[PDB]
């Protein structure tokens, strides 16, 4: 195809061997987007278009005054020298920036749809027993037209929500997928703790001498006595389900179960792939091909080399079941399915979040890496999407670094020197 | 809710006879005309019989005339199709259909039953052996493991495969049957599962060959 | 009689694209033309009748037009569940005749198949024949070349192929191939290989035993 295309078919060969060579040359491409403090980044990419979101806050990046929500879409052009960049095309700013949360983006047929939570009671993850179940869904034209009216920007009607045994459902991750006319956003189900069916004998504590069988069940919520547990999953939107289609929750299977965290479903090489932040004691990266979208079943990787920084209770590389809700979202994007090679930006430090490194890896072997900064520089969230330009695998990572997001374009190299 | 249910289809020797029946519910049967439509093995659709609502007026193509006879019981809400002198070229799936009005003739079919399968064949019914398709460990590309059942050497169509009595559906691929050179049908039903479930979830495939009065349940084990 | 001629024979279109099928009556049939969609092993489902009238609960993305001798059906905003065979029937009077059908496949991005190879079961070997089974799982396009070689010996005429019908939600096919040989010819060889050539496989993939 022309310009930027999804990672499908038979892409140009890539370096398939472990090498300390410096063969990844990232490129700072942030300059083609908007710059106070900036948290809650969203980067979704698909079919040559992209979606971006953030909240510009006043002073403190934790509790400052919410200045603005930016929900924006655009195209991924070859910027002029065979390097891809994001060029905004259509920006929407909610009226009330501090009632919009946990936005999640999916592209379908020259529209981005973005699913957010509406809350007048704070971050629903933190005030769940008080959060109204409400959801807002915005459709943005990726390439708006002159008097485009509703085509350019439209606020779709989120009438009904089918949620099974779940009190309330919510988007929880940057990007999702489409299958035909059905959008699957990555979501989380709030379940009353007392209905949560769990076999404590399946909490894996064999080599864990200070654990106890019931930490897993306990750290399925943000406190061990938390009113809800969070189960990750899919929110399903069927665009041909009438006037106002419903959203339907799909829970993730119980295999390698961990607290609902911010997650991501993405297509790669024709088939869907899932990623779940390790916000709990299971700190080894959770991702793998989707076996089936519904029920949601994910052939998790037995990955032994990639993890996330955490706090002192569940640090990097922790495996033992512990009571903890800590960690950062550092997603990865599968670039090669035959050999299961993937790229993402992870933070190379044990209990401090710092030193972001763009990394290409196997299940139990990092192949080649490339620091995006100095070992001192604190990073928090990383979102990585990969795609084809002139048939060459590239990746765009948003890497949080006060804190503001900065975008890197890293071409996956073919030779190993 | 309109419902039509065919029944009585089967294996018949070239020259024999059969009477198919269709039960109807969900609409006032007596005021509608009805029709029988069949589908050849090559999937060409072919209309066979029309009867007025009163049952006085029956219409037929040349191809089945004087061999078939459409009839109707407005008391028990049942439509019938008496077929005789059966030829190998009437081997077809047989759907009973509702007309849009009482007298028909200019009729499309908004309602069809599930069909009933008539095989006009010299051959004799033979029930199948159902074999386990073993998941190997050479299987486990990407951590998904595949298991199934081979329903082999039977006659005539159809057989039904279930898994875990209908509990297991997603992942299942019951394939069309293939006509072996020996002249019996064979089909294969597979389901793909988390390789991690292999040791801890037993998978029982439920085959049913209604003609031969077979049902087996071969448990597939690793 | 009345002859309906459907064009085209078959058809492949992407989700969202608009599709159109035409049907041509041998002789004037007014607007007495009907349209059905049929998927696998199910009674055909009435879409259009009276050339232009939609049936109950048929999506409005289905339209039909025509009169006299030429008619057509339209599906705009094609949908993954719109695969099947589409037949036209005339109801201008008896005998009713249908058209040969138009086979509609949903077009999607390429998708390489998973391959699993199944060894003949002991139960089956006690009977005196062995069938080895290969499954190509959830691939697109349909077109694959499966080959059994037995001991790097290309096999032929001892194999049969059965293809799933296109999946309703993601438009993938699946394939099983059955290599069938007697318990004697099965003793005789070492390499039992399944080889799969596909658009999304740069190199043919082989599972074997
Ligand atoms: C949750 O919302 C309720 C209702 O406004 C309030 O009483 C409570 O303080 C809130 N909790 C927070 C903001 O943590
Ligand atoms: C939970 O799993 C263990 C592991 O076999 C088992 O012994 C225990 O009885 C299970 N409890 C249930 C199923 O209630
Ligand atoms: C979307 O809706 C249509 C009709 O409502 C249905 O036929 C189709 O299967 C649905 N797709 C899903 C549920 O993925
Ligand atoms: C610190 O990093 C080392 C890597 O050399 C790792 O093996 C160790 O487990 C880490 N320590 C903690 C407490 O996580
Ligand atoms: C991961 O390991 C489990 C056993 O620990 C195995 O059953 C599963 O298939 C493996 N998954 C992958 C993708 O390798």
């Amino acid at each position: 195809p022309e310009g930027v295309s999804n990672l499908v078919g038979l892409p140009n060969n890539i370096c398939l061997q472990k090498t300390s060579n410096q063969i990844l040359k990232p490129k700072l491409i942030s300059y083609t987007l908007p710059v106070t403090c900036i948290t809650d980044p969203l980067l979704a990419m698909d079919e040559g278009y992209f979606a971006y979101s953030h909240l510009e806050r006043i002073g403190s990046c934790s509790r400052g005054v919410s200045k603005q929500r930016i929900i924006g879409v655009g195209e991924v052009l070859d910027r002029g020298d065979e390097v891809p960049s994001l060029f905004m095309t259509n920006v929407w700013t909610p009226p009330n920036p501090n009632t919009v949360y946990h936005c999640s983006a999916v592209y379908n047929n020259e529209f981005y749809y973005v699913l957010c939570a509406v809350s007048t009671v704070g971050d629903p993850i933190l005030n769940s027993t008080y959060w109204s179940g409400s959801l807002m869904m915005t459709r943005l034209a990726v390439k708006p037209k002159s008097n485009g009216g509703g085509y350019n920007q439209h606020q779709l009607a989120l009438r009904s929500i089918e949620k099974g045994r779940y009190d309330k459902v919510m988007p929880y991750g940057p990007s999702g997928i489409k299958q035909g006319d059905t959008l699957y956003f990555p979501a989380v189900g709030f379940l009353v703790r007392t209905e949560f069916k769990y076999n404590d004998s399946n909490c894996p504590i064999t080599k864990c001498q200070y654990s106890k069988p019931e930490n897993c069940r306990l750290s399925m919520g943000i406190r061990p006595n938390s009113h809800y547990i969070l189960r990750s999953g899919l929110l399903k939107y069927n665009l041909s389900d009438g006037e106002n289609p419903k959203v339907v929750f799909i829970e993730i299977s119980d295999q390698r179960l961990s607290i609902g965290s911010p997650s991501k479903i993405y297509d790669s090489l024709g088939q869907p792939v899932f990623y779940q932040a390790s916000f709990s004691w299971d700190t080894m990266i959770k991702f793998g091909d989707v076996l089936t979208v519904n029920p949601l079943v994910v052939n998790w990787r037995n990955n032994t080399v990639i993890s996330r920084p955490g706090q002192s209770q569940c640090p990097r590389f922790n495996t033992c079941p512990e009571i903890c809700w800590e960690g950062v979202y550092n997603d990865a994007f599968l670039i090669d399915r035959i050999n299961w090679i993937s790229a993402g930006v992870f933070l190379d430090s044990n209990q401090t979040a710092e030193n972001p490194v763009f990394t290409v890896f196997k299940d139990n072997e990092i192949l080649y890496r490339a620091q995006l900064a100095s070992e001192d520089t604190n990073a928090q969230k990383t979102i990585t999407n990969c795609f084809l330009l002139k048939n060459k695998i590239w990746c765009i990572s948003l890497v949080e670094i006060v804190i503001r997001p900065k975008l890197f374009a890293v071409k996956i190299p073919e030779q190993c020197t | 809710e309109v419902k039509l249910v065919e029944s009585g289809g089967g294996l018949v020797k070239p020259g024999g006879s059969l009477k198919l029946s269709c039960a109807a519910s969900g609409f006032s049967f007596r005021n509608y005309a009805m029709s029988w439509v069949r589908q050849s093995p090559e999937k060409r659709l072919e209309w066979v019989a029309e009867v007025s609502s009163g049952g006085g007026y029956t219409y037929y193509p040349d191809t089945v005339t004087g061999r078939f006879t459409i009839s109707r019981d407005n008391a028990k809400n049942i439509l019938y199709l008496e077929m005789s002198s059966l030829r190998s070229e009437d081997t077809a799936m047989y759907y009973c259909t509702r007309d849009p009005d009482s007298s028909g003739y200019l009729a499309w079919f908004a309602y069809w039953g599930q069909g009933t399968l008539v095989t006009v064949s010299a051959a004799s019914t033979k029930g199948p052996s159902v074999f386990p398709l073993a998941p190997s460990s050479k299987s486990t590309s990407g951590g998904t493991a595949a298991l199934g059942c081979l329903v082999k050497d039977y006659f005539p169509e159809p057989v039904t495969v279930s898994w875990n009595s209908g509990a297991l559906t997603s992942g299942v691929h019951t394939f069309p049957a293939v006509l072996q050179s020996s002249g019996l049908y064979s089909l294969s039903s597979v389901v793909t599962v988390p390789s991690s479930s292999l040791g801890t979830q037993t998978y029982i495939c439920n085959v049913n060959h209604k003609p031969s009065n077979t049902k087996v349940d071969k448990k597939v084990e690793p | 009689d009345i002859l309906l001629t459907q064009s085209p024979a078959s058809l492949s279109a992407s989700v969202g694209e608009t599709v159109t099928i035409t049907c041509r009556a041998s002789e004037n049939i007014n607007s007495y033309l009907a349209w059905y969609q049929q998927k696998q092993g199910k009674s055909p489902q009435l879409l259009v009748y009276n050339a232009k009238t939609l049936a109950e609960g048929v999506p409005s993305r289905f339209s039909g037009s025509g009169s006299d001798t030429q008619f057509s059906l339209k599906i705009n905003t094609l949908q993954p569940e719109d695969f099947g065979t589409y037949y036209c029937q005339h109801h201008s009077g008896t005998p009713y005749t249908f058209g040969g059908g138009t086979k509609l496949e949903i077009k999607r991005t390429v998708a390489a198949p998973s391959v699993f190879i199944f060894p003949p079961s002991d139960e089956q070997l006690k009977s005196g024949t062995a069938s080895v089974v290969c499954l190509l799982n959830n691939f697109y396009p349909r077109e694959a070349k499966v080959q059994w070689k037995v001991d790097n010996a290309l096999q032929s005429g001892n194999s049969q192929e059965s293809v799933t019908e296109q999946d309703s939600k993601d438009s993938t096919y699946s394939l099983s191939s059955t290599l069938t040989l007697s318990k004697a010819d099965y003793e005789k060889h070492k390499v039992y290989a399944c080889e799969v050539t596909h658009q999304g496989l740069s190199s043919p993939v082989t599972k074997s035993f």
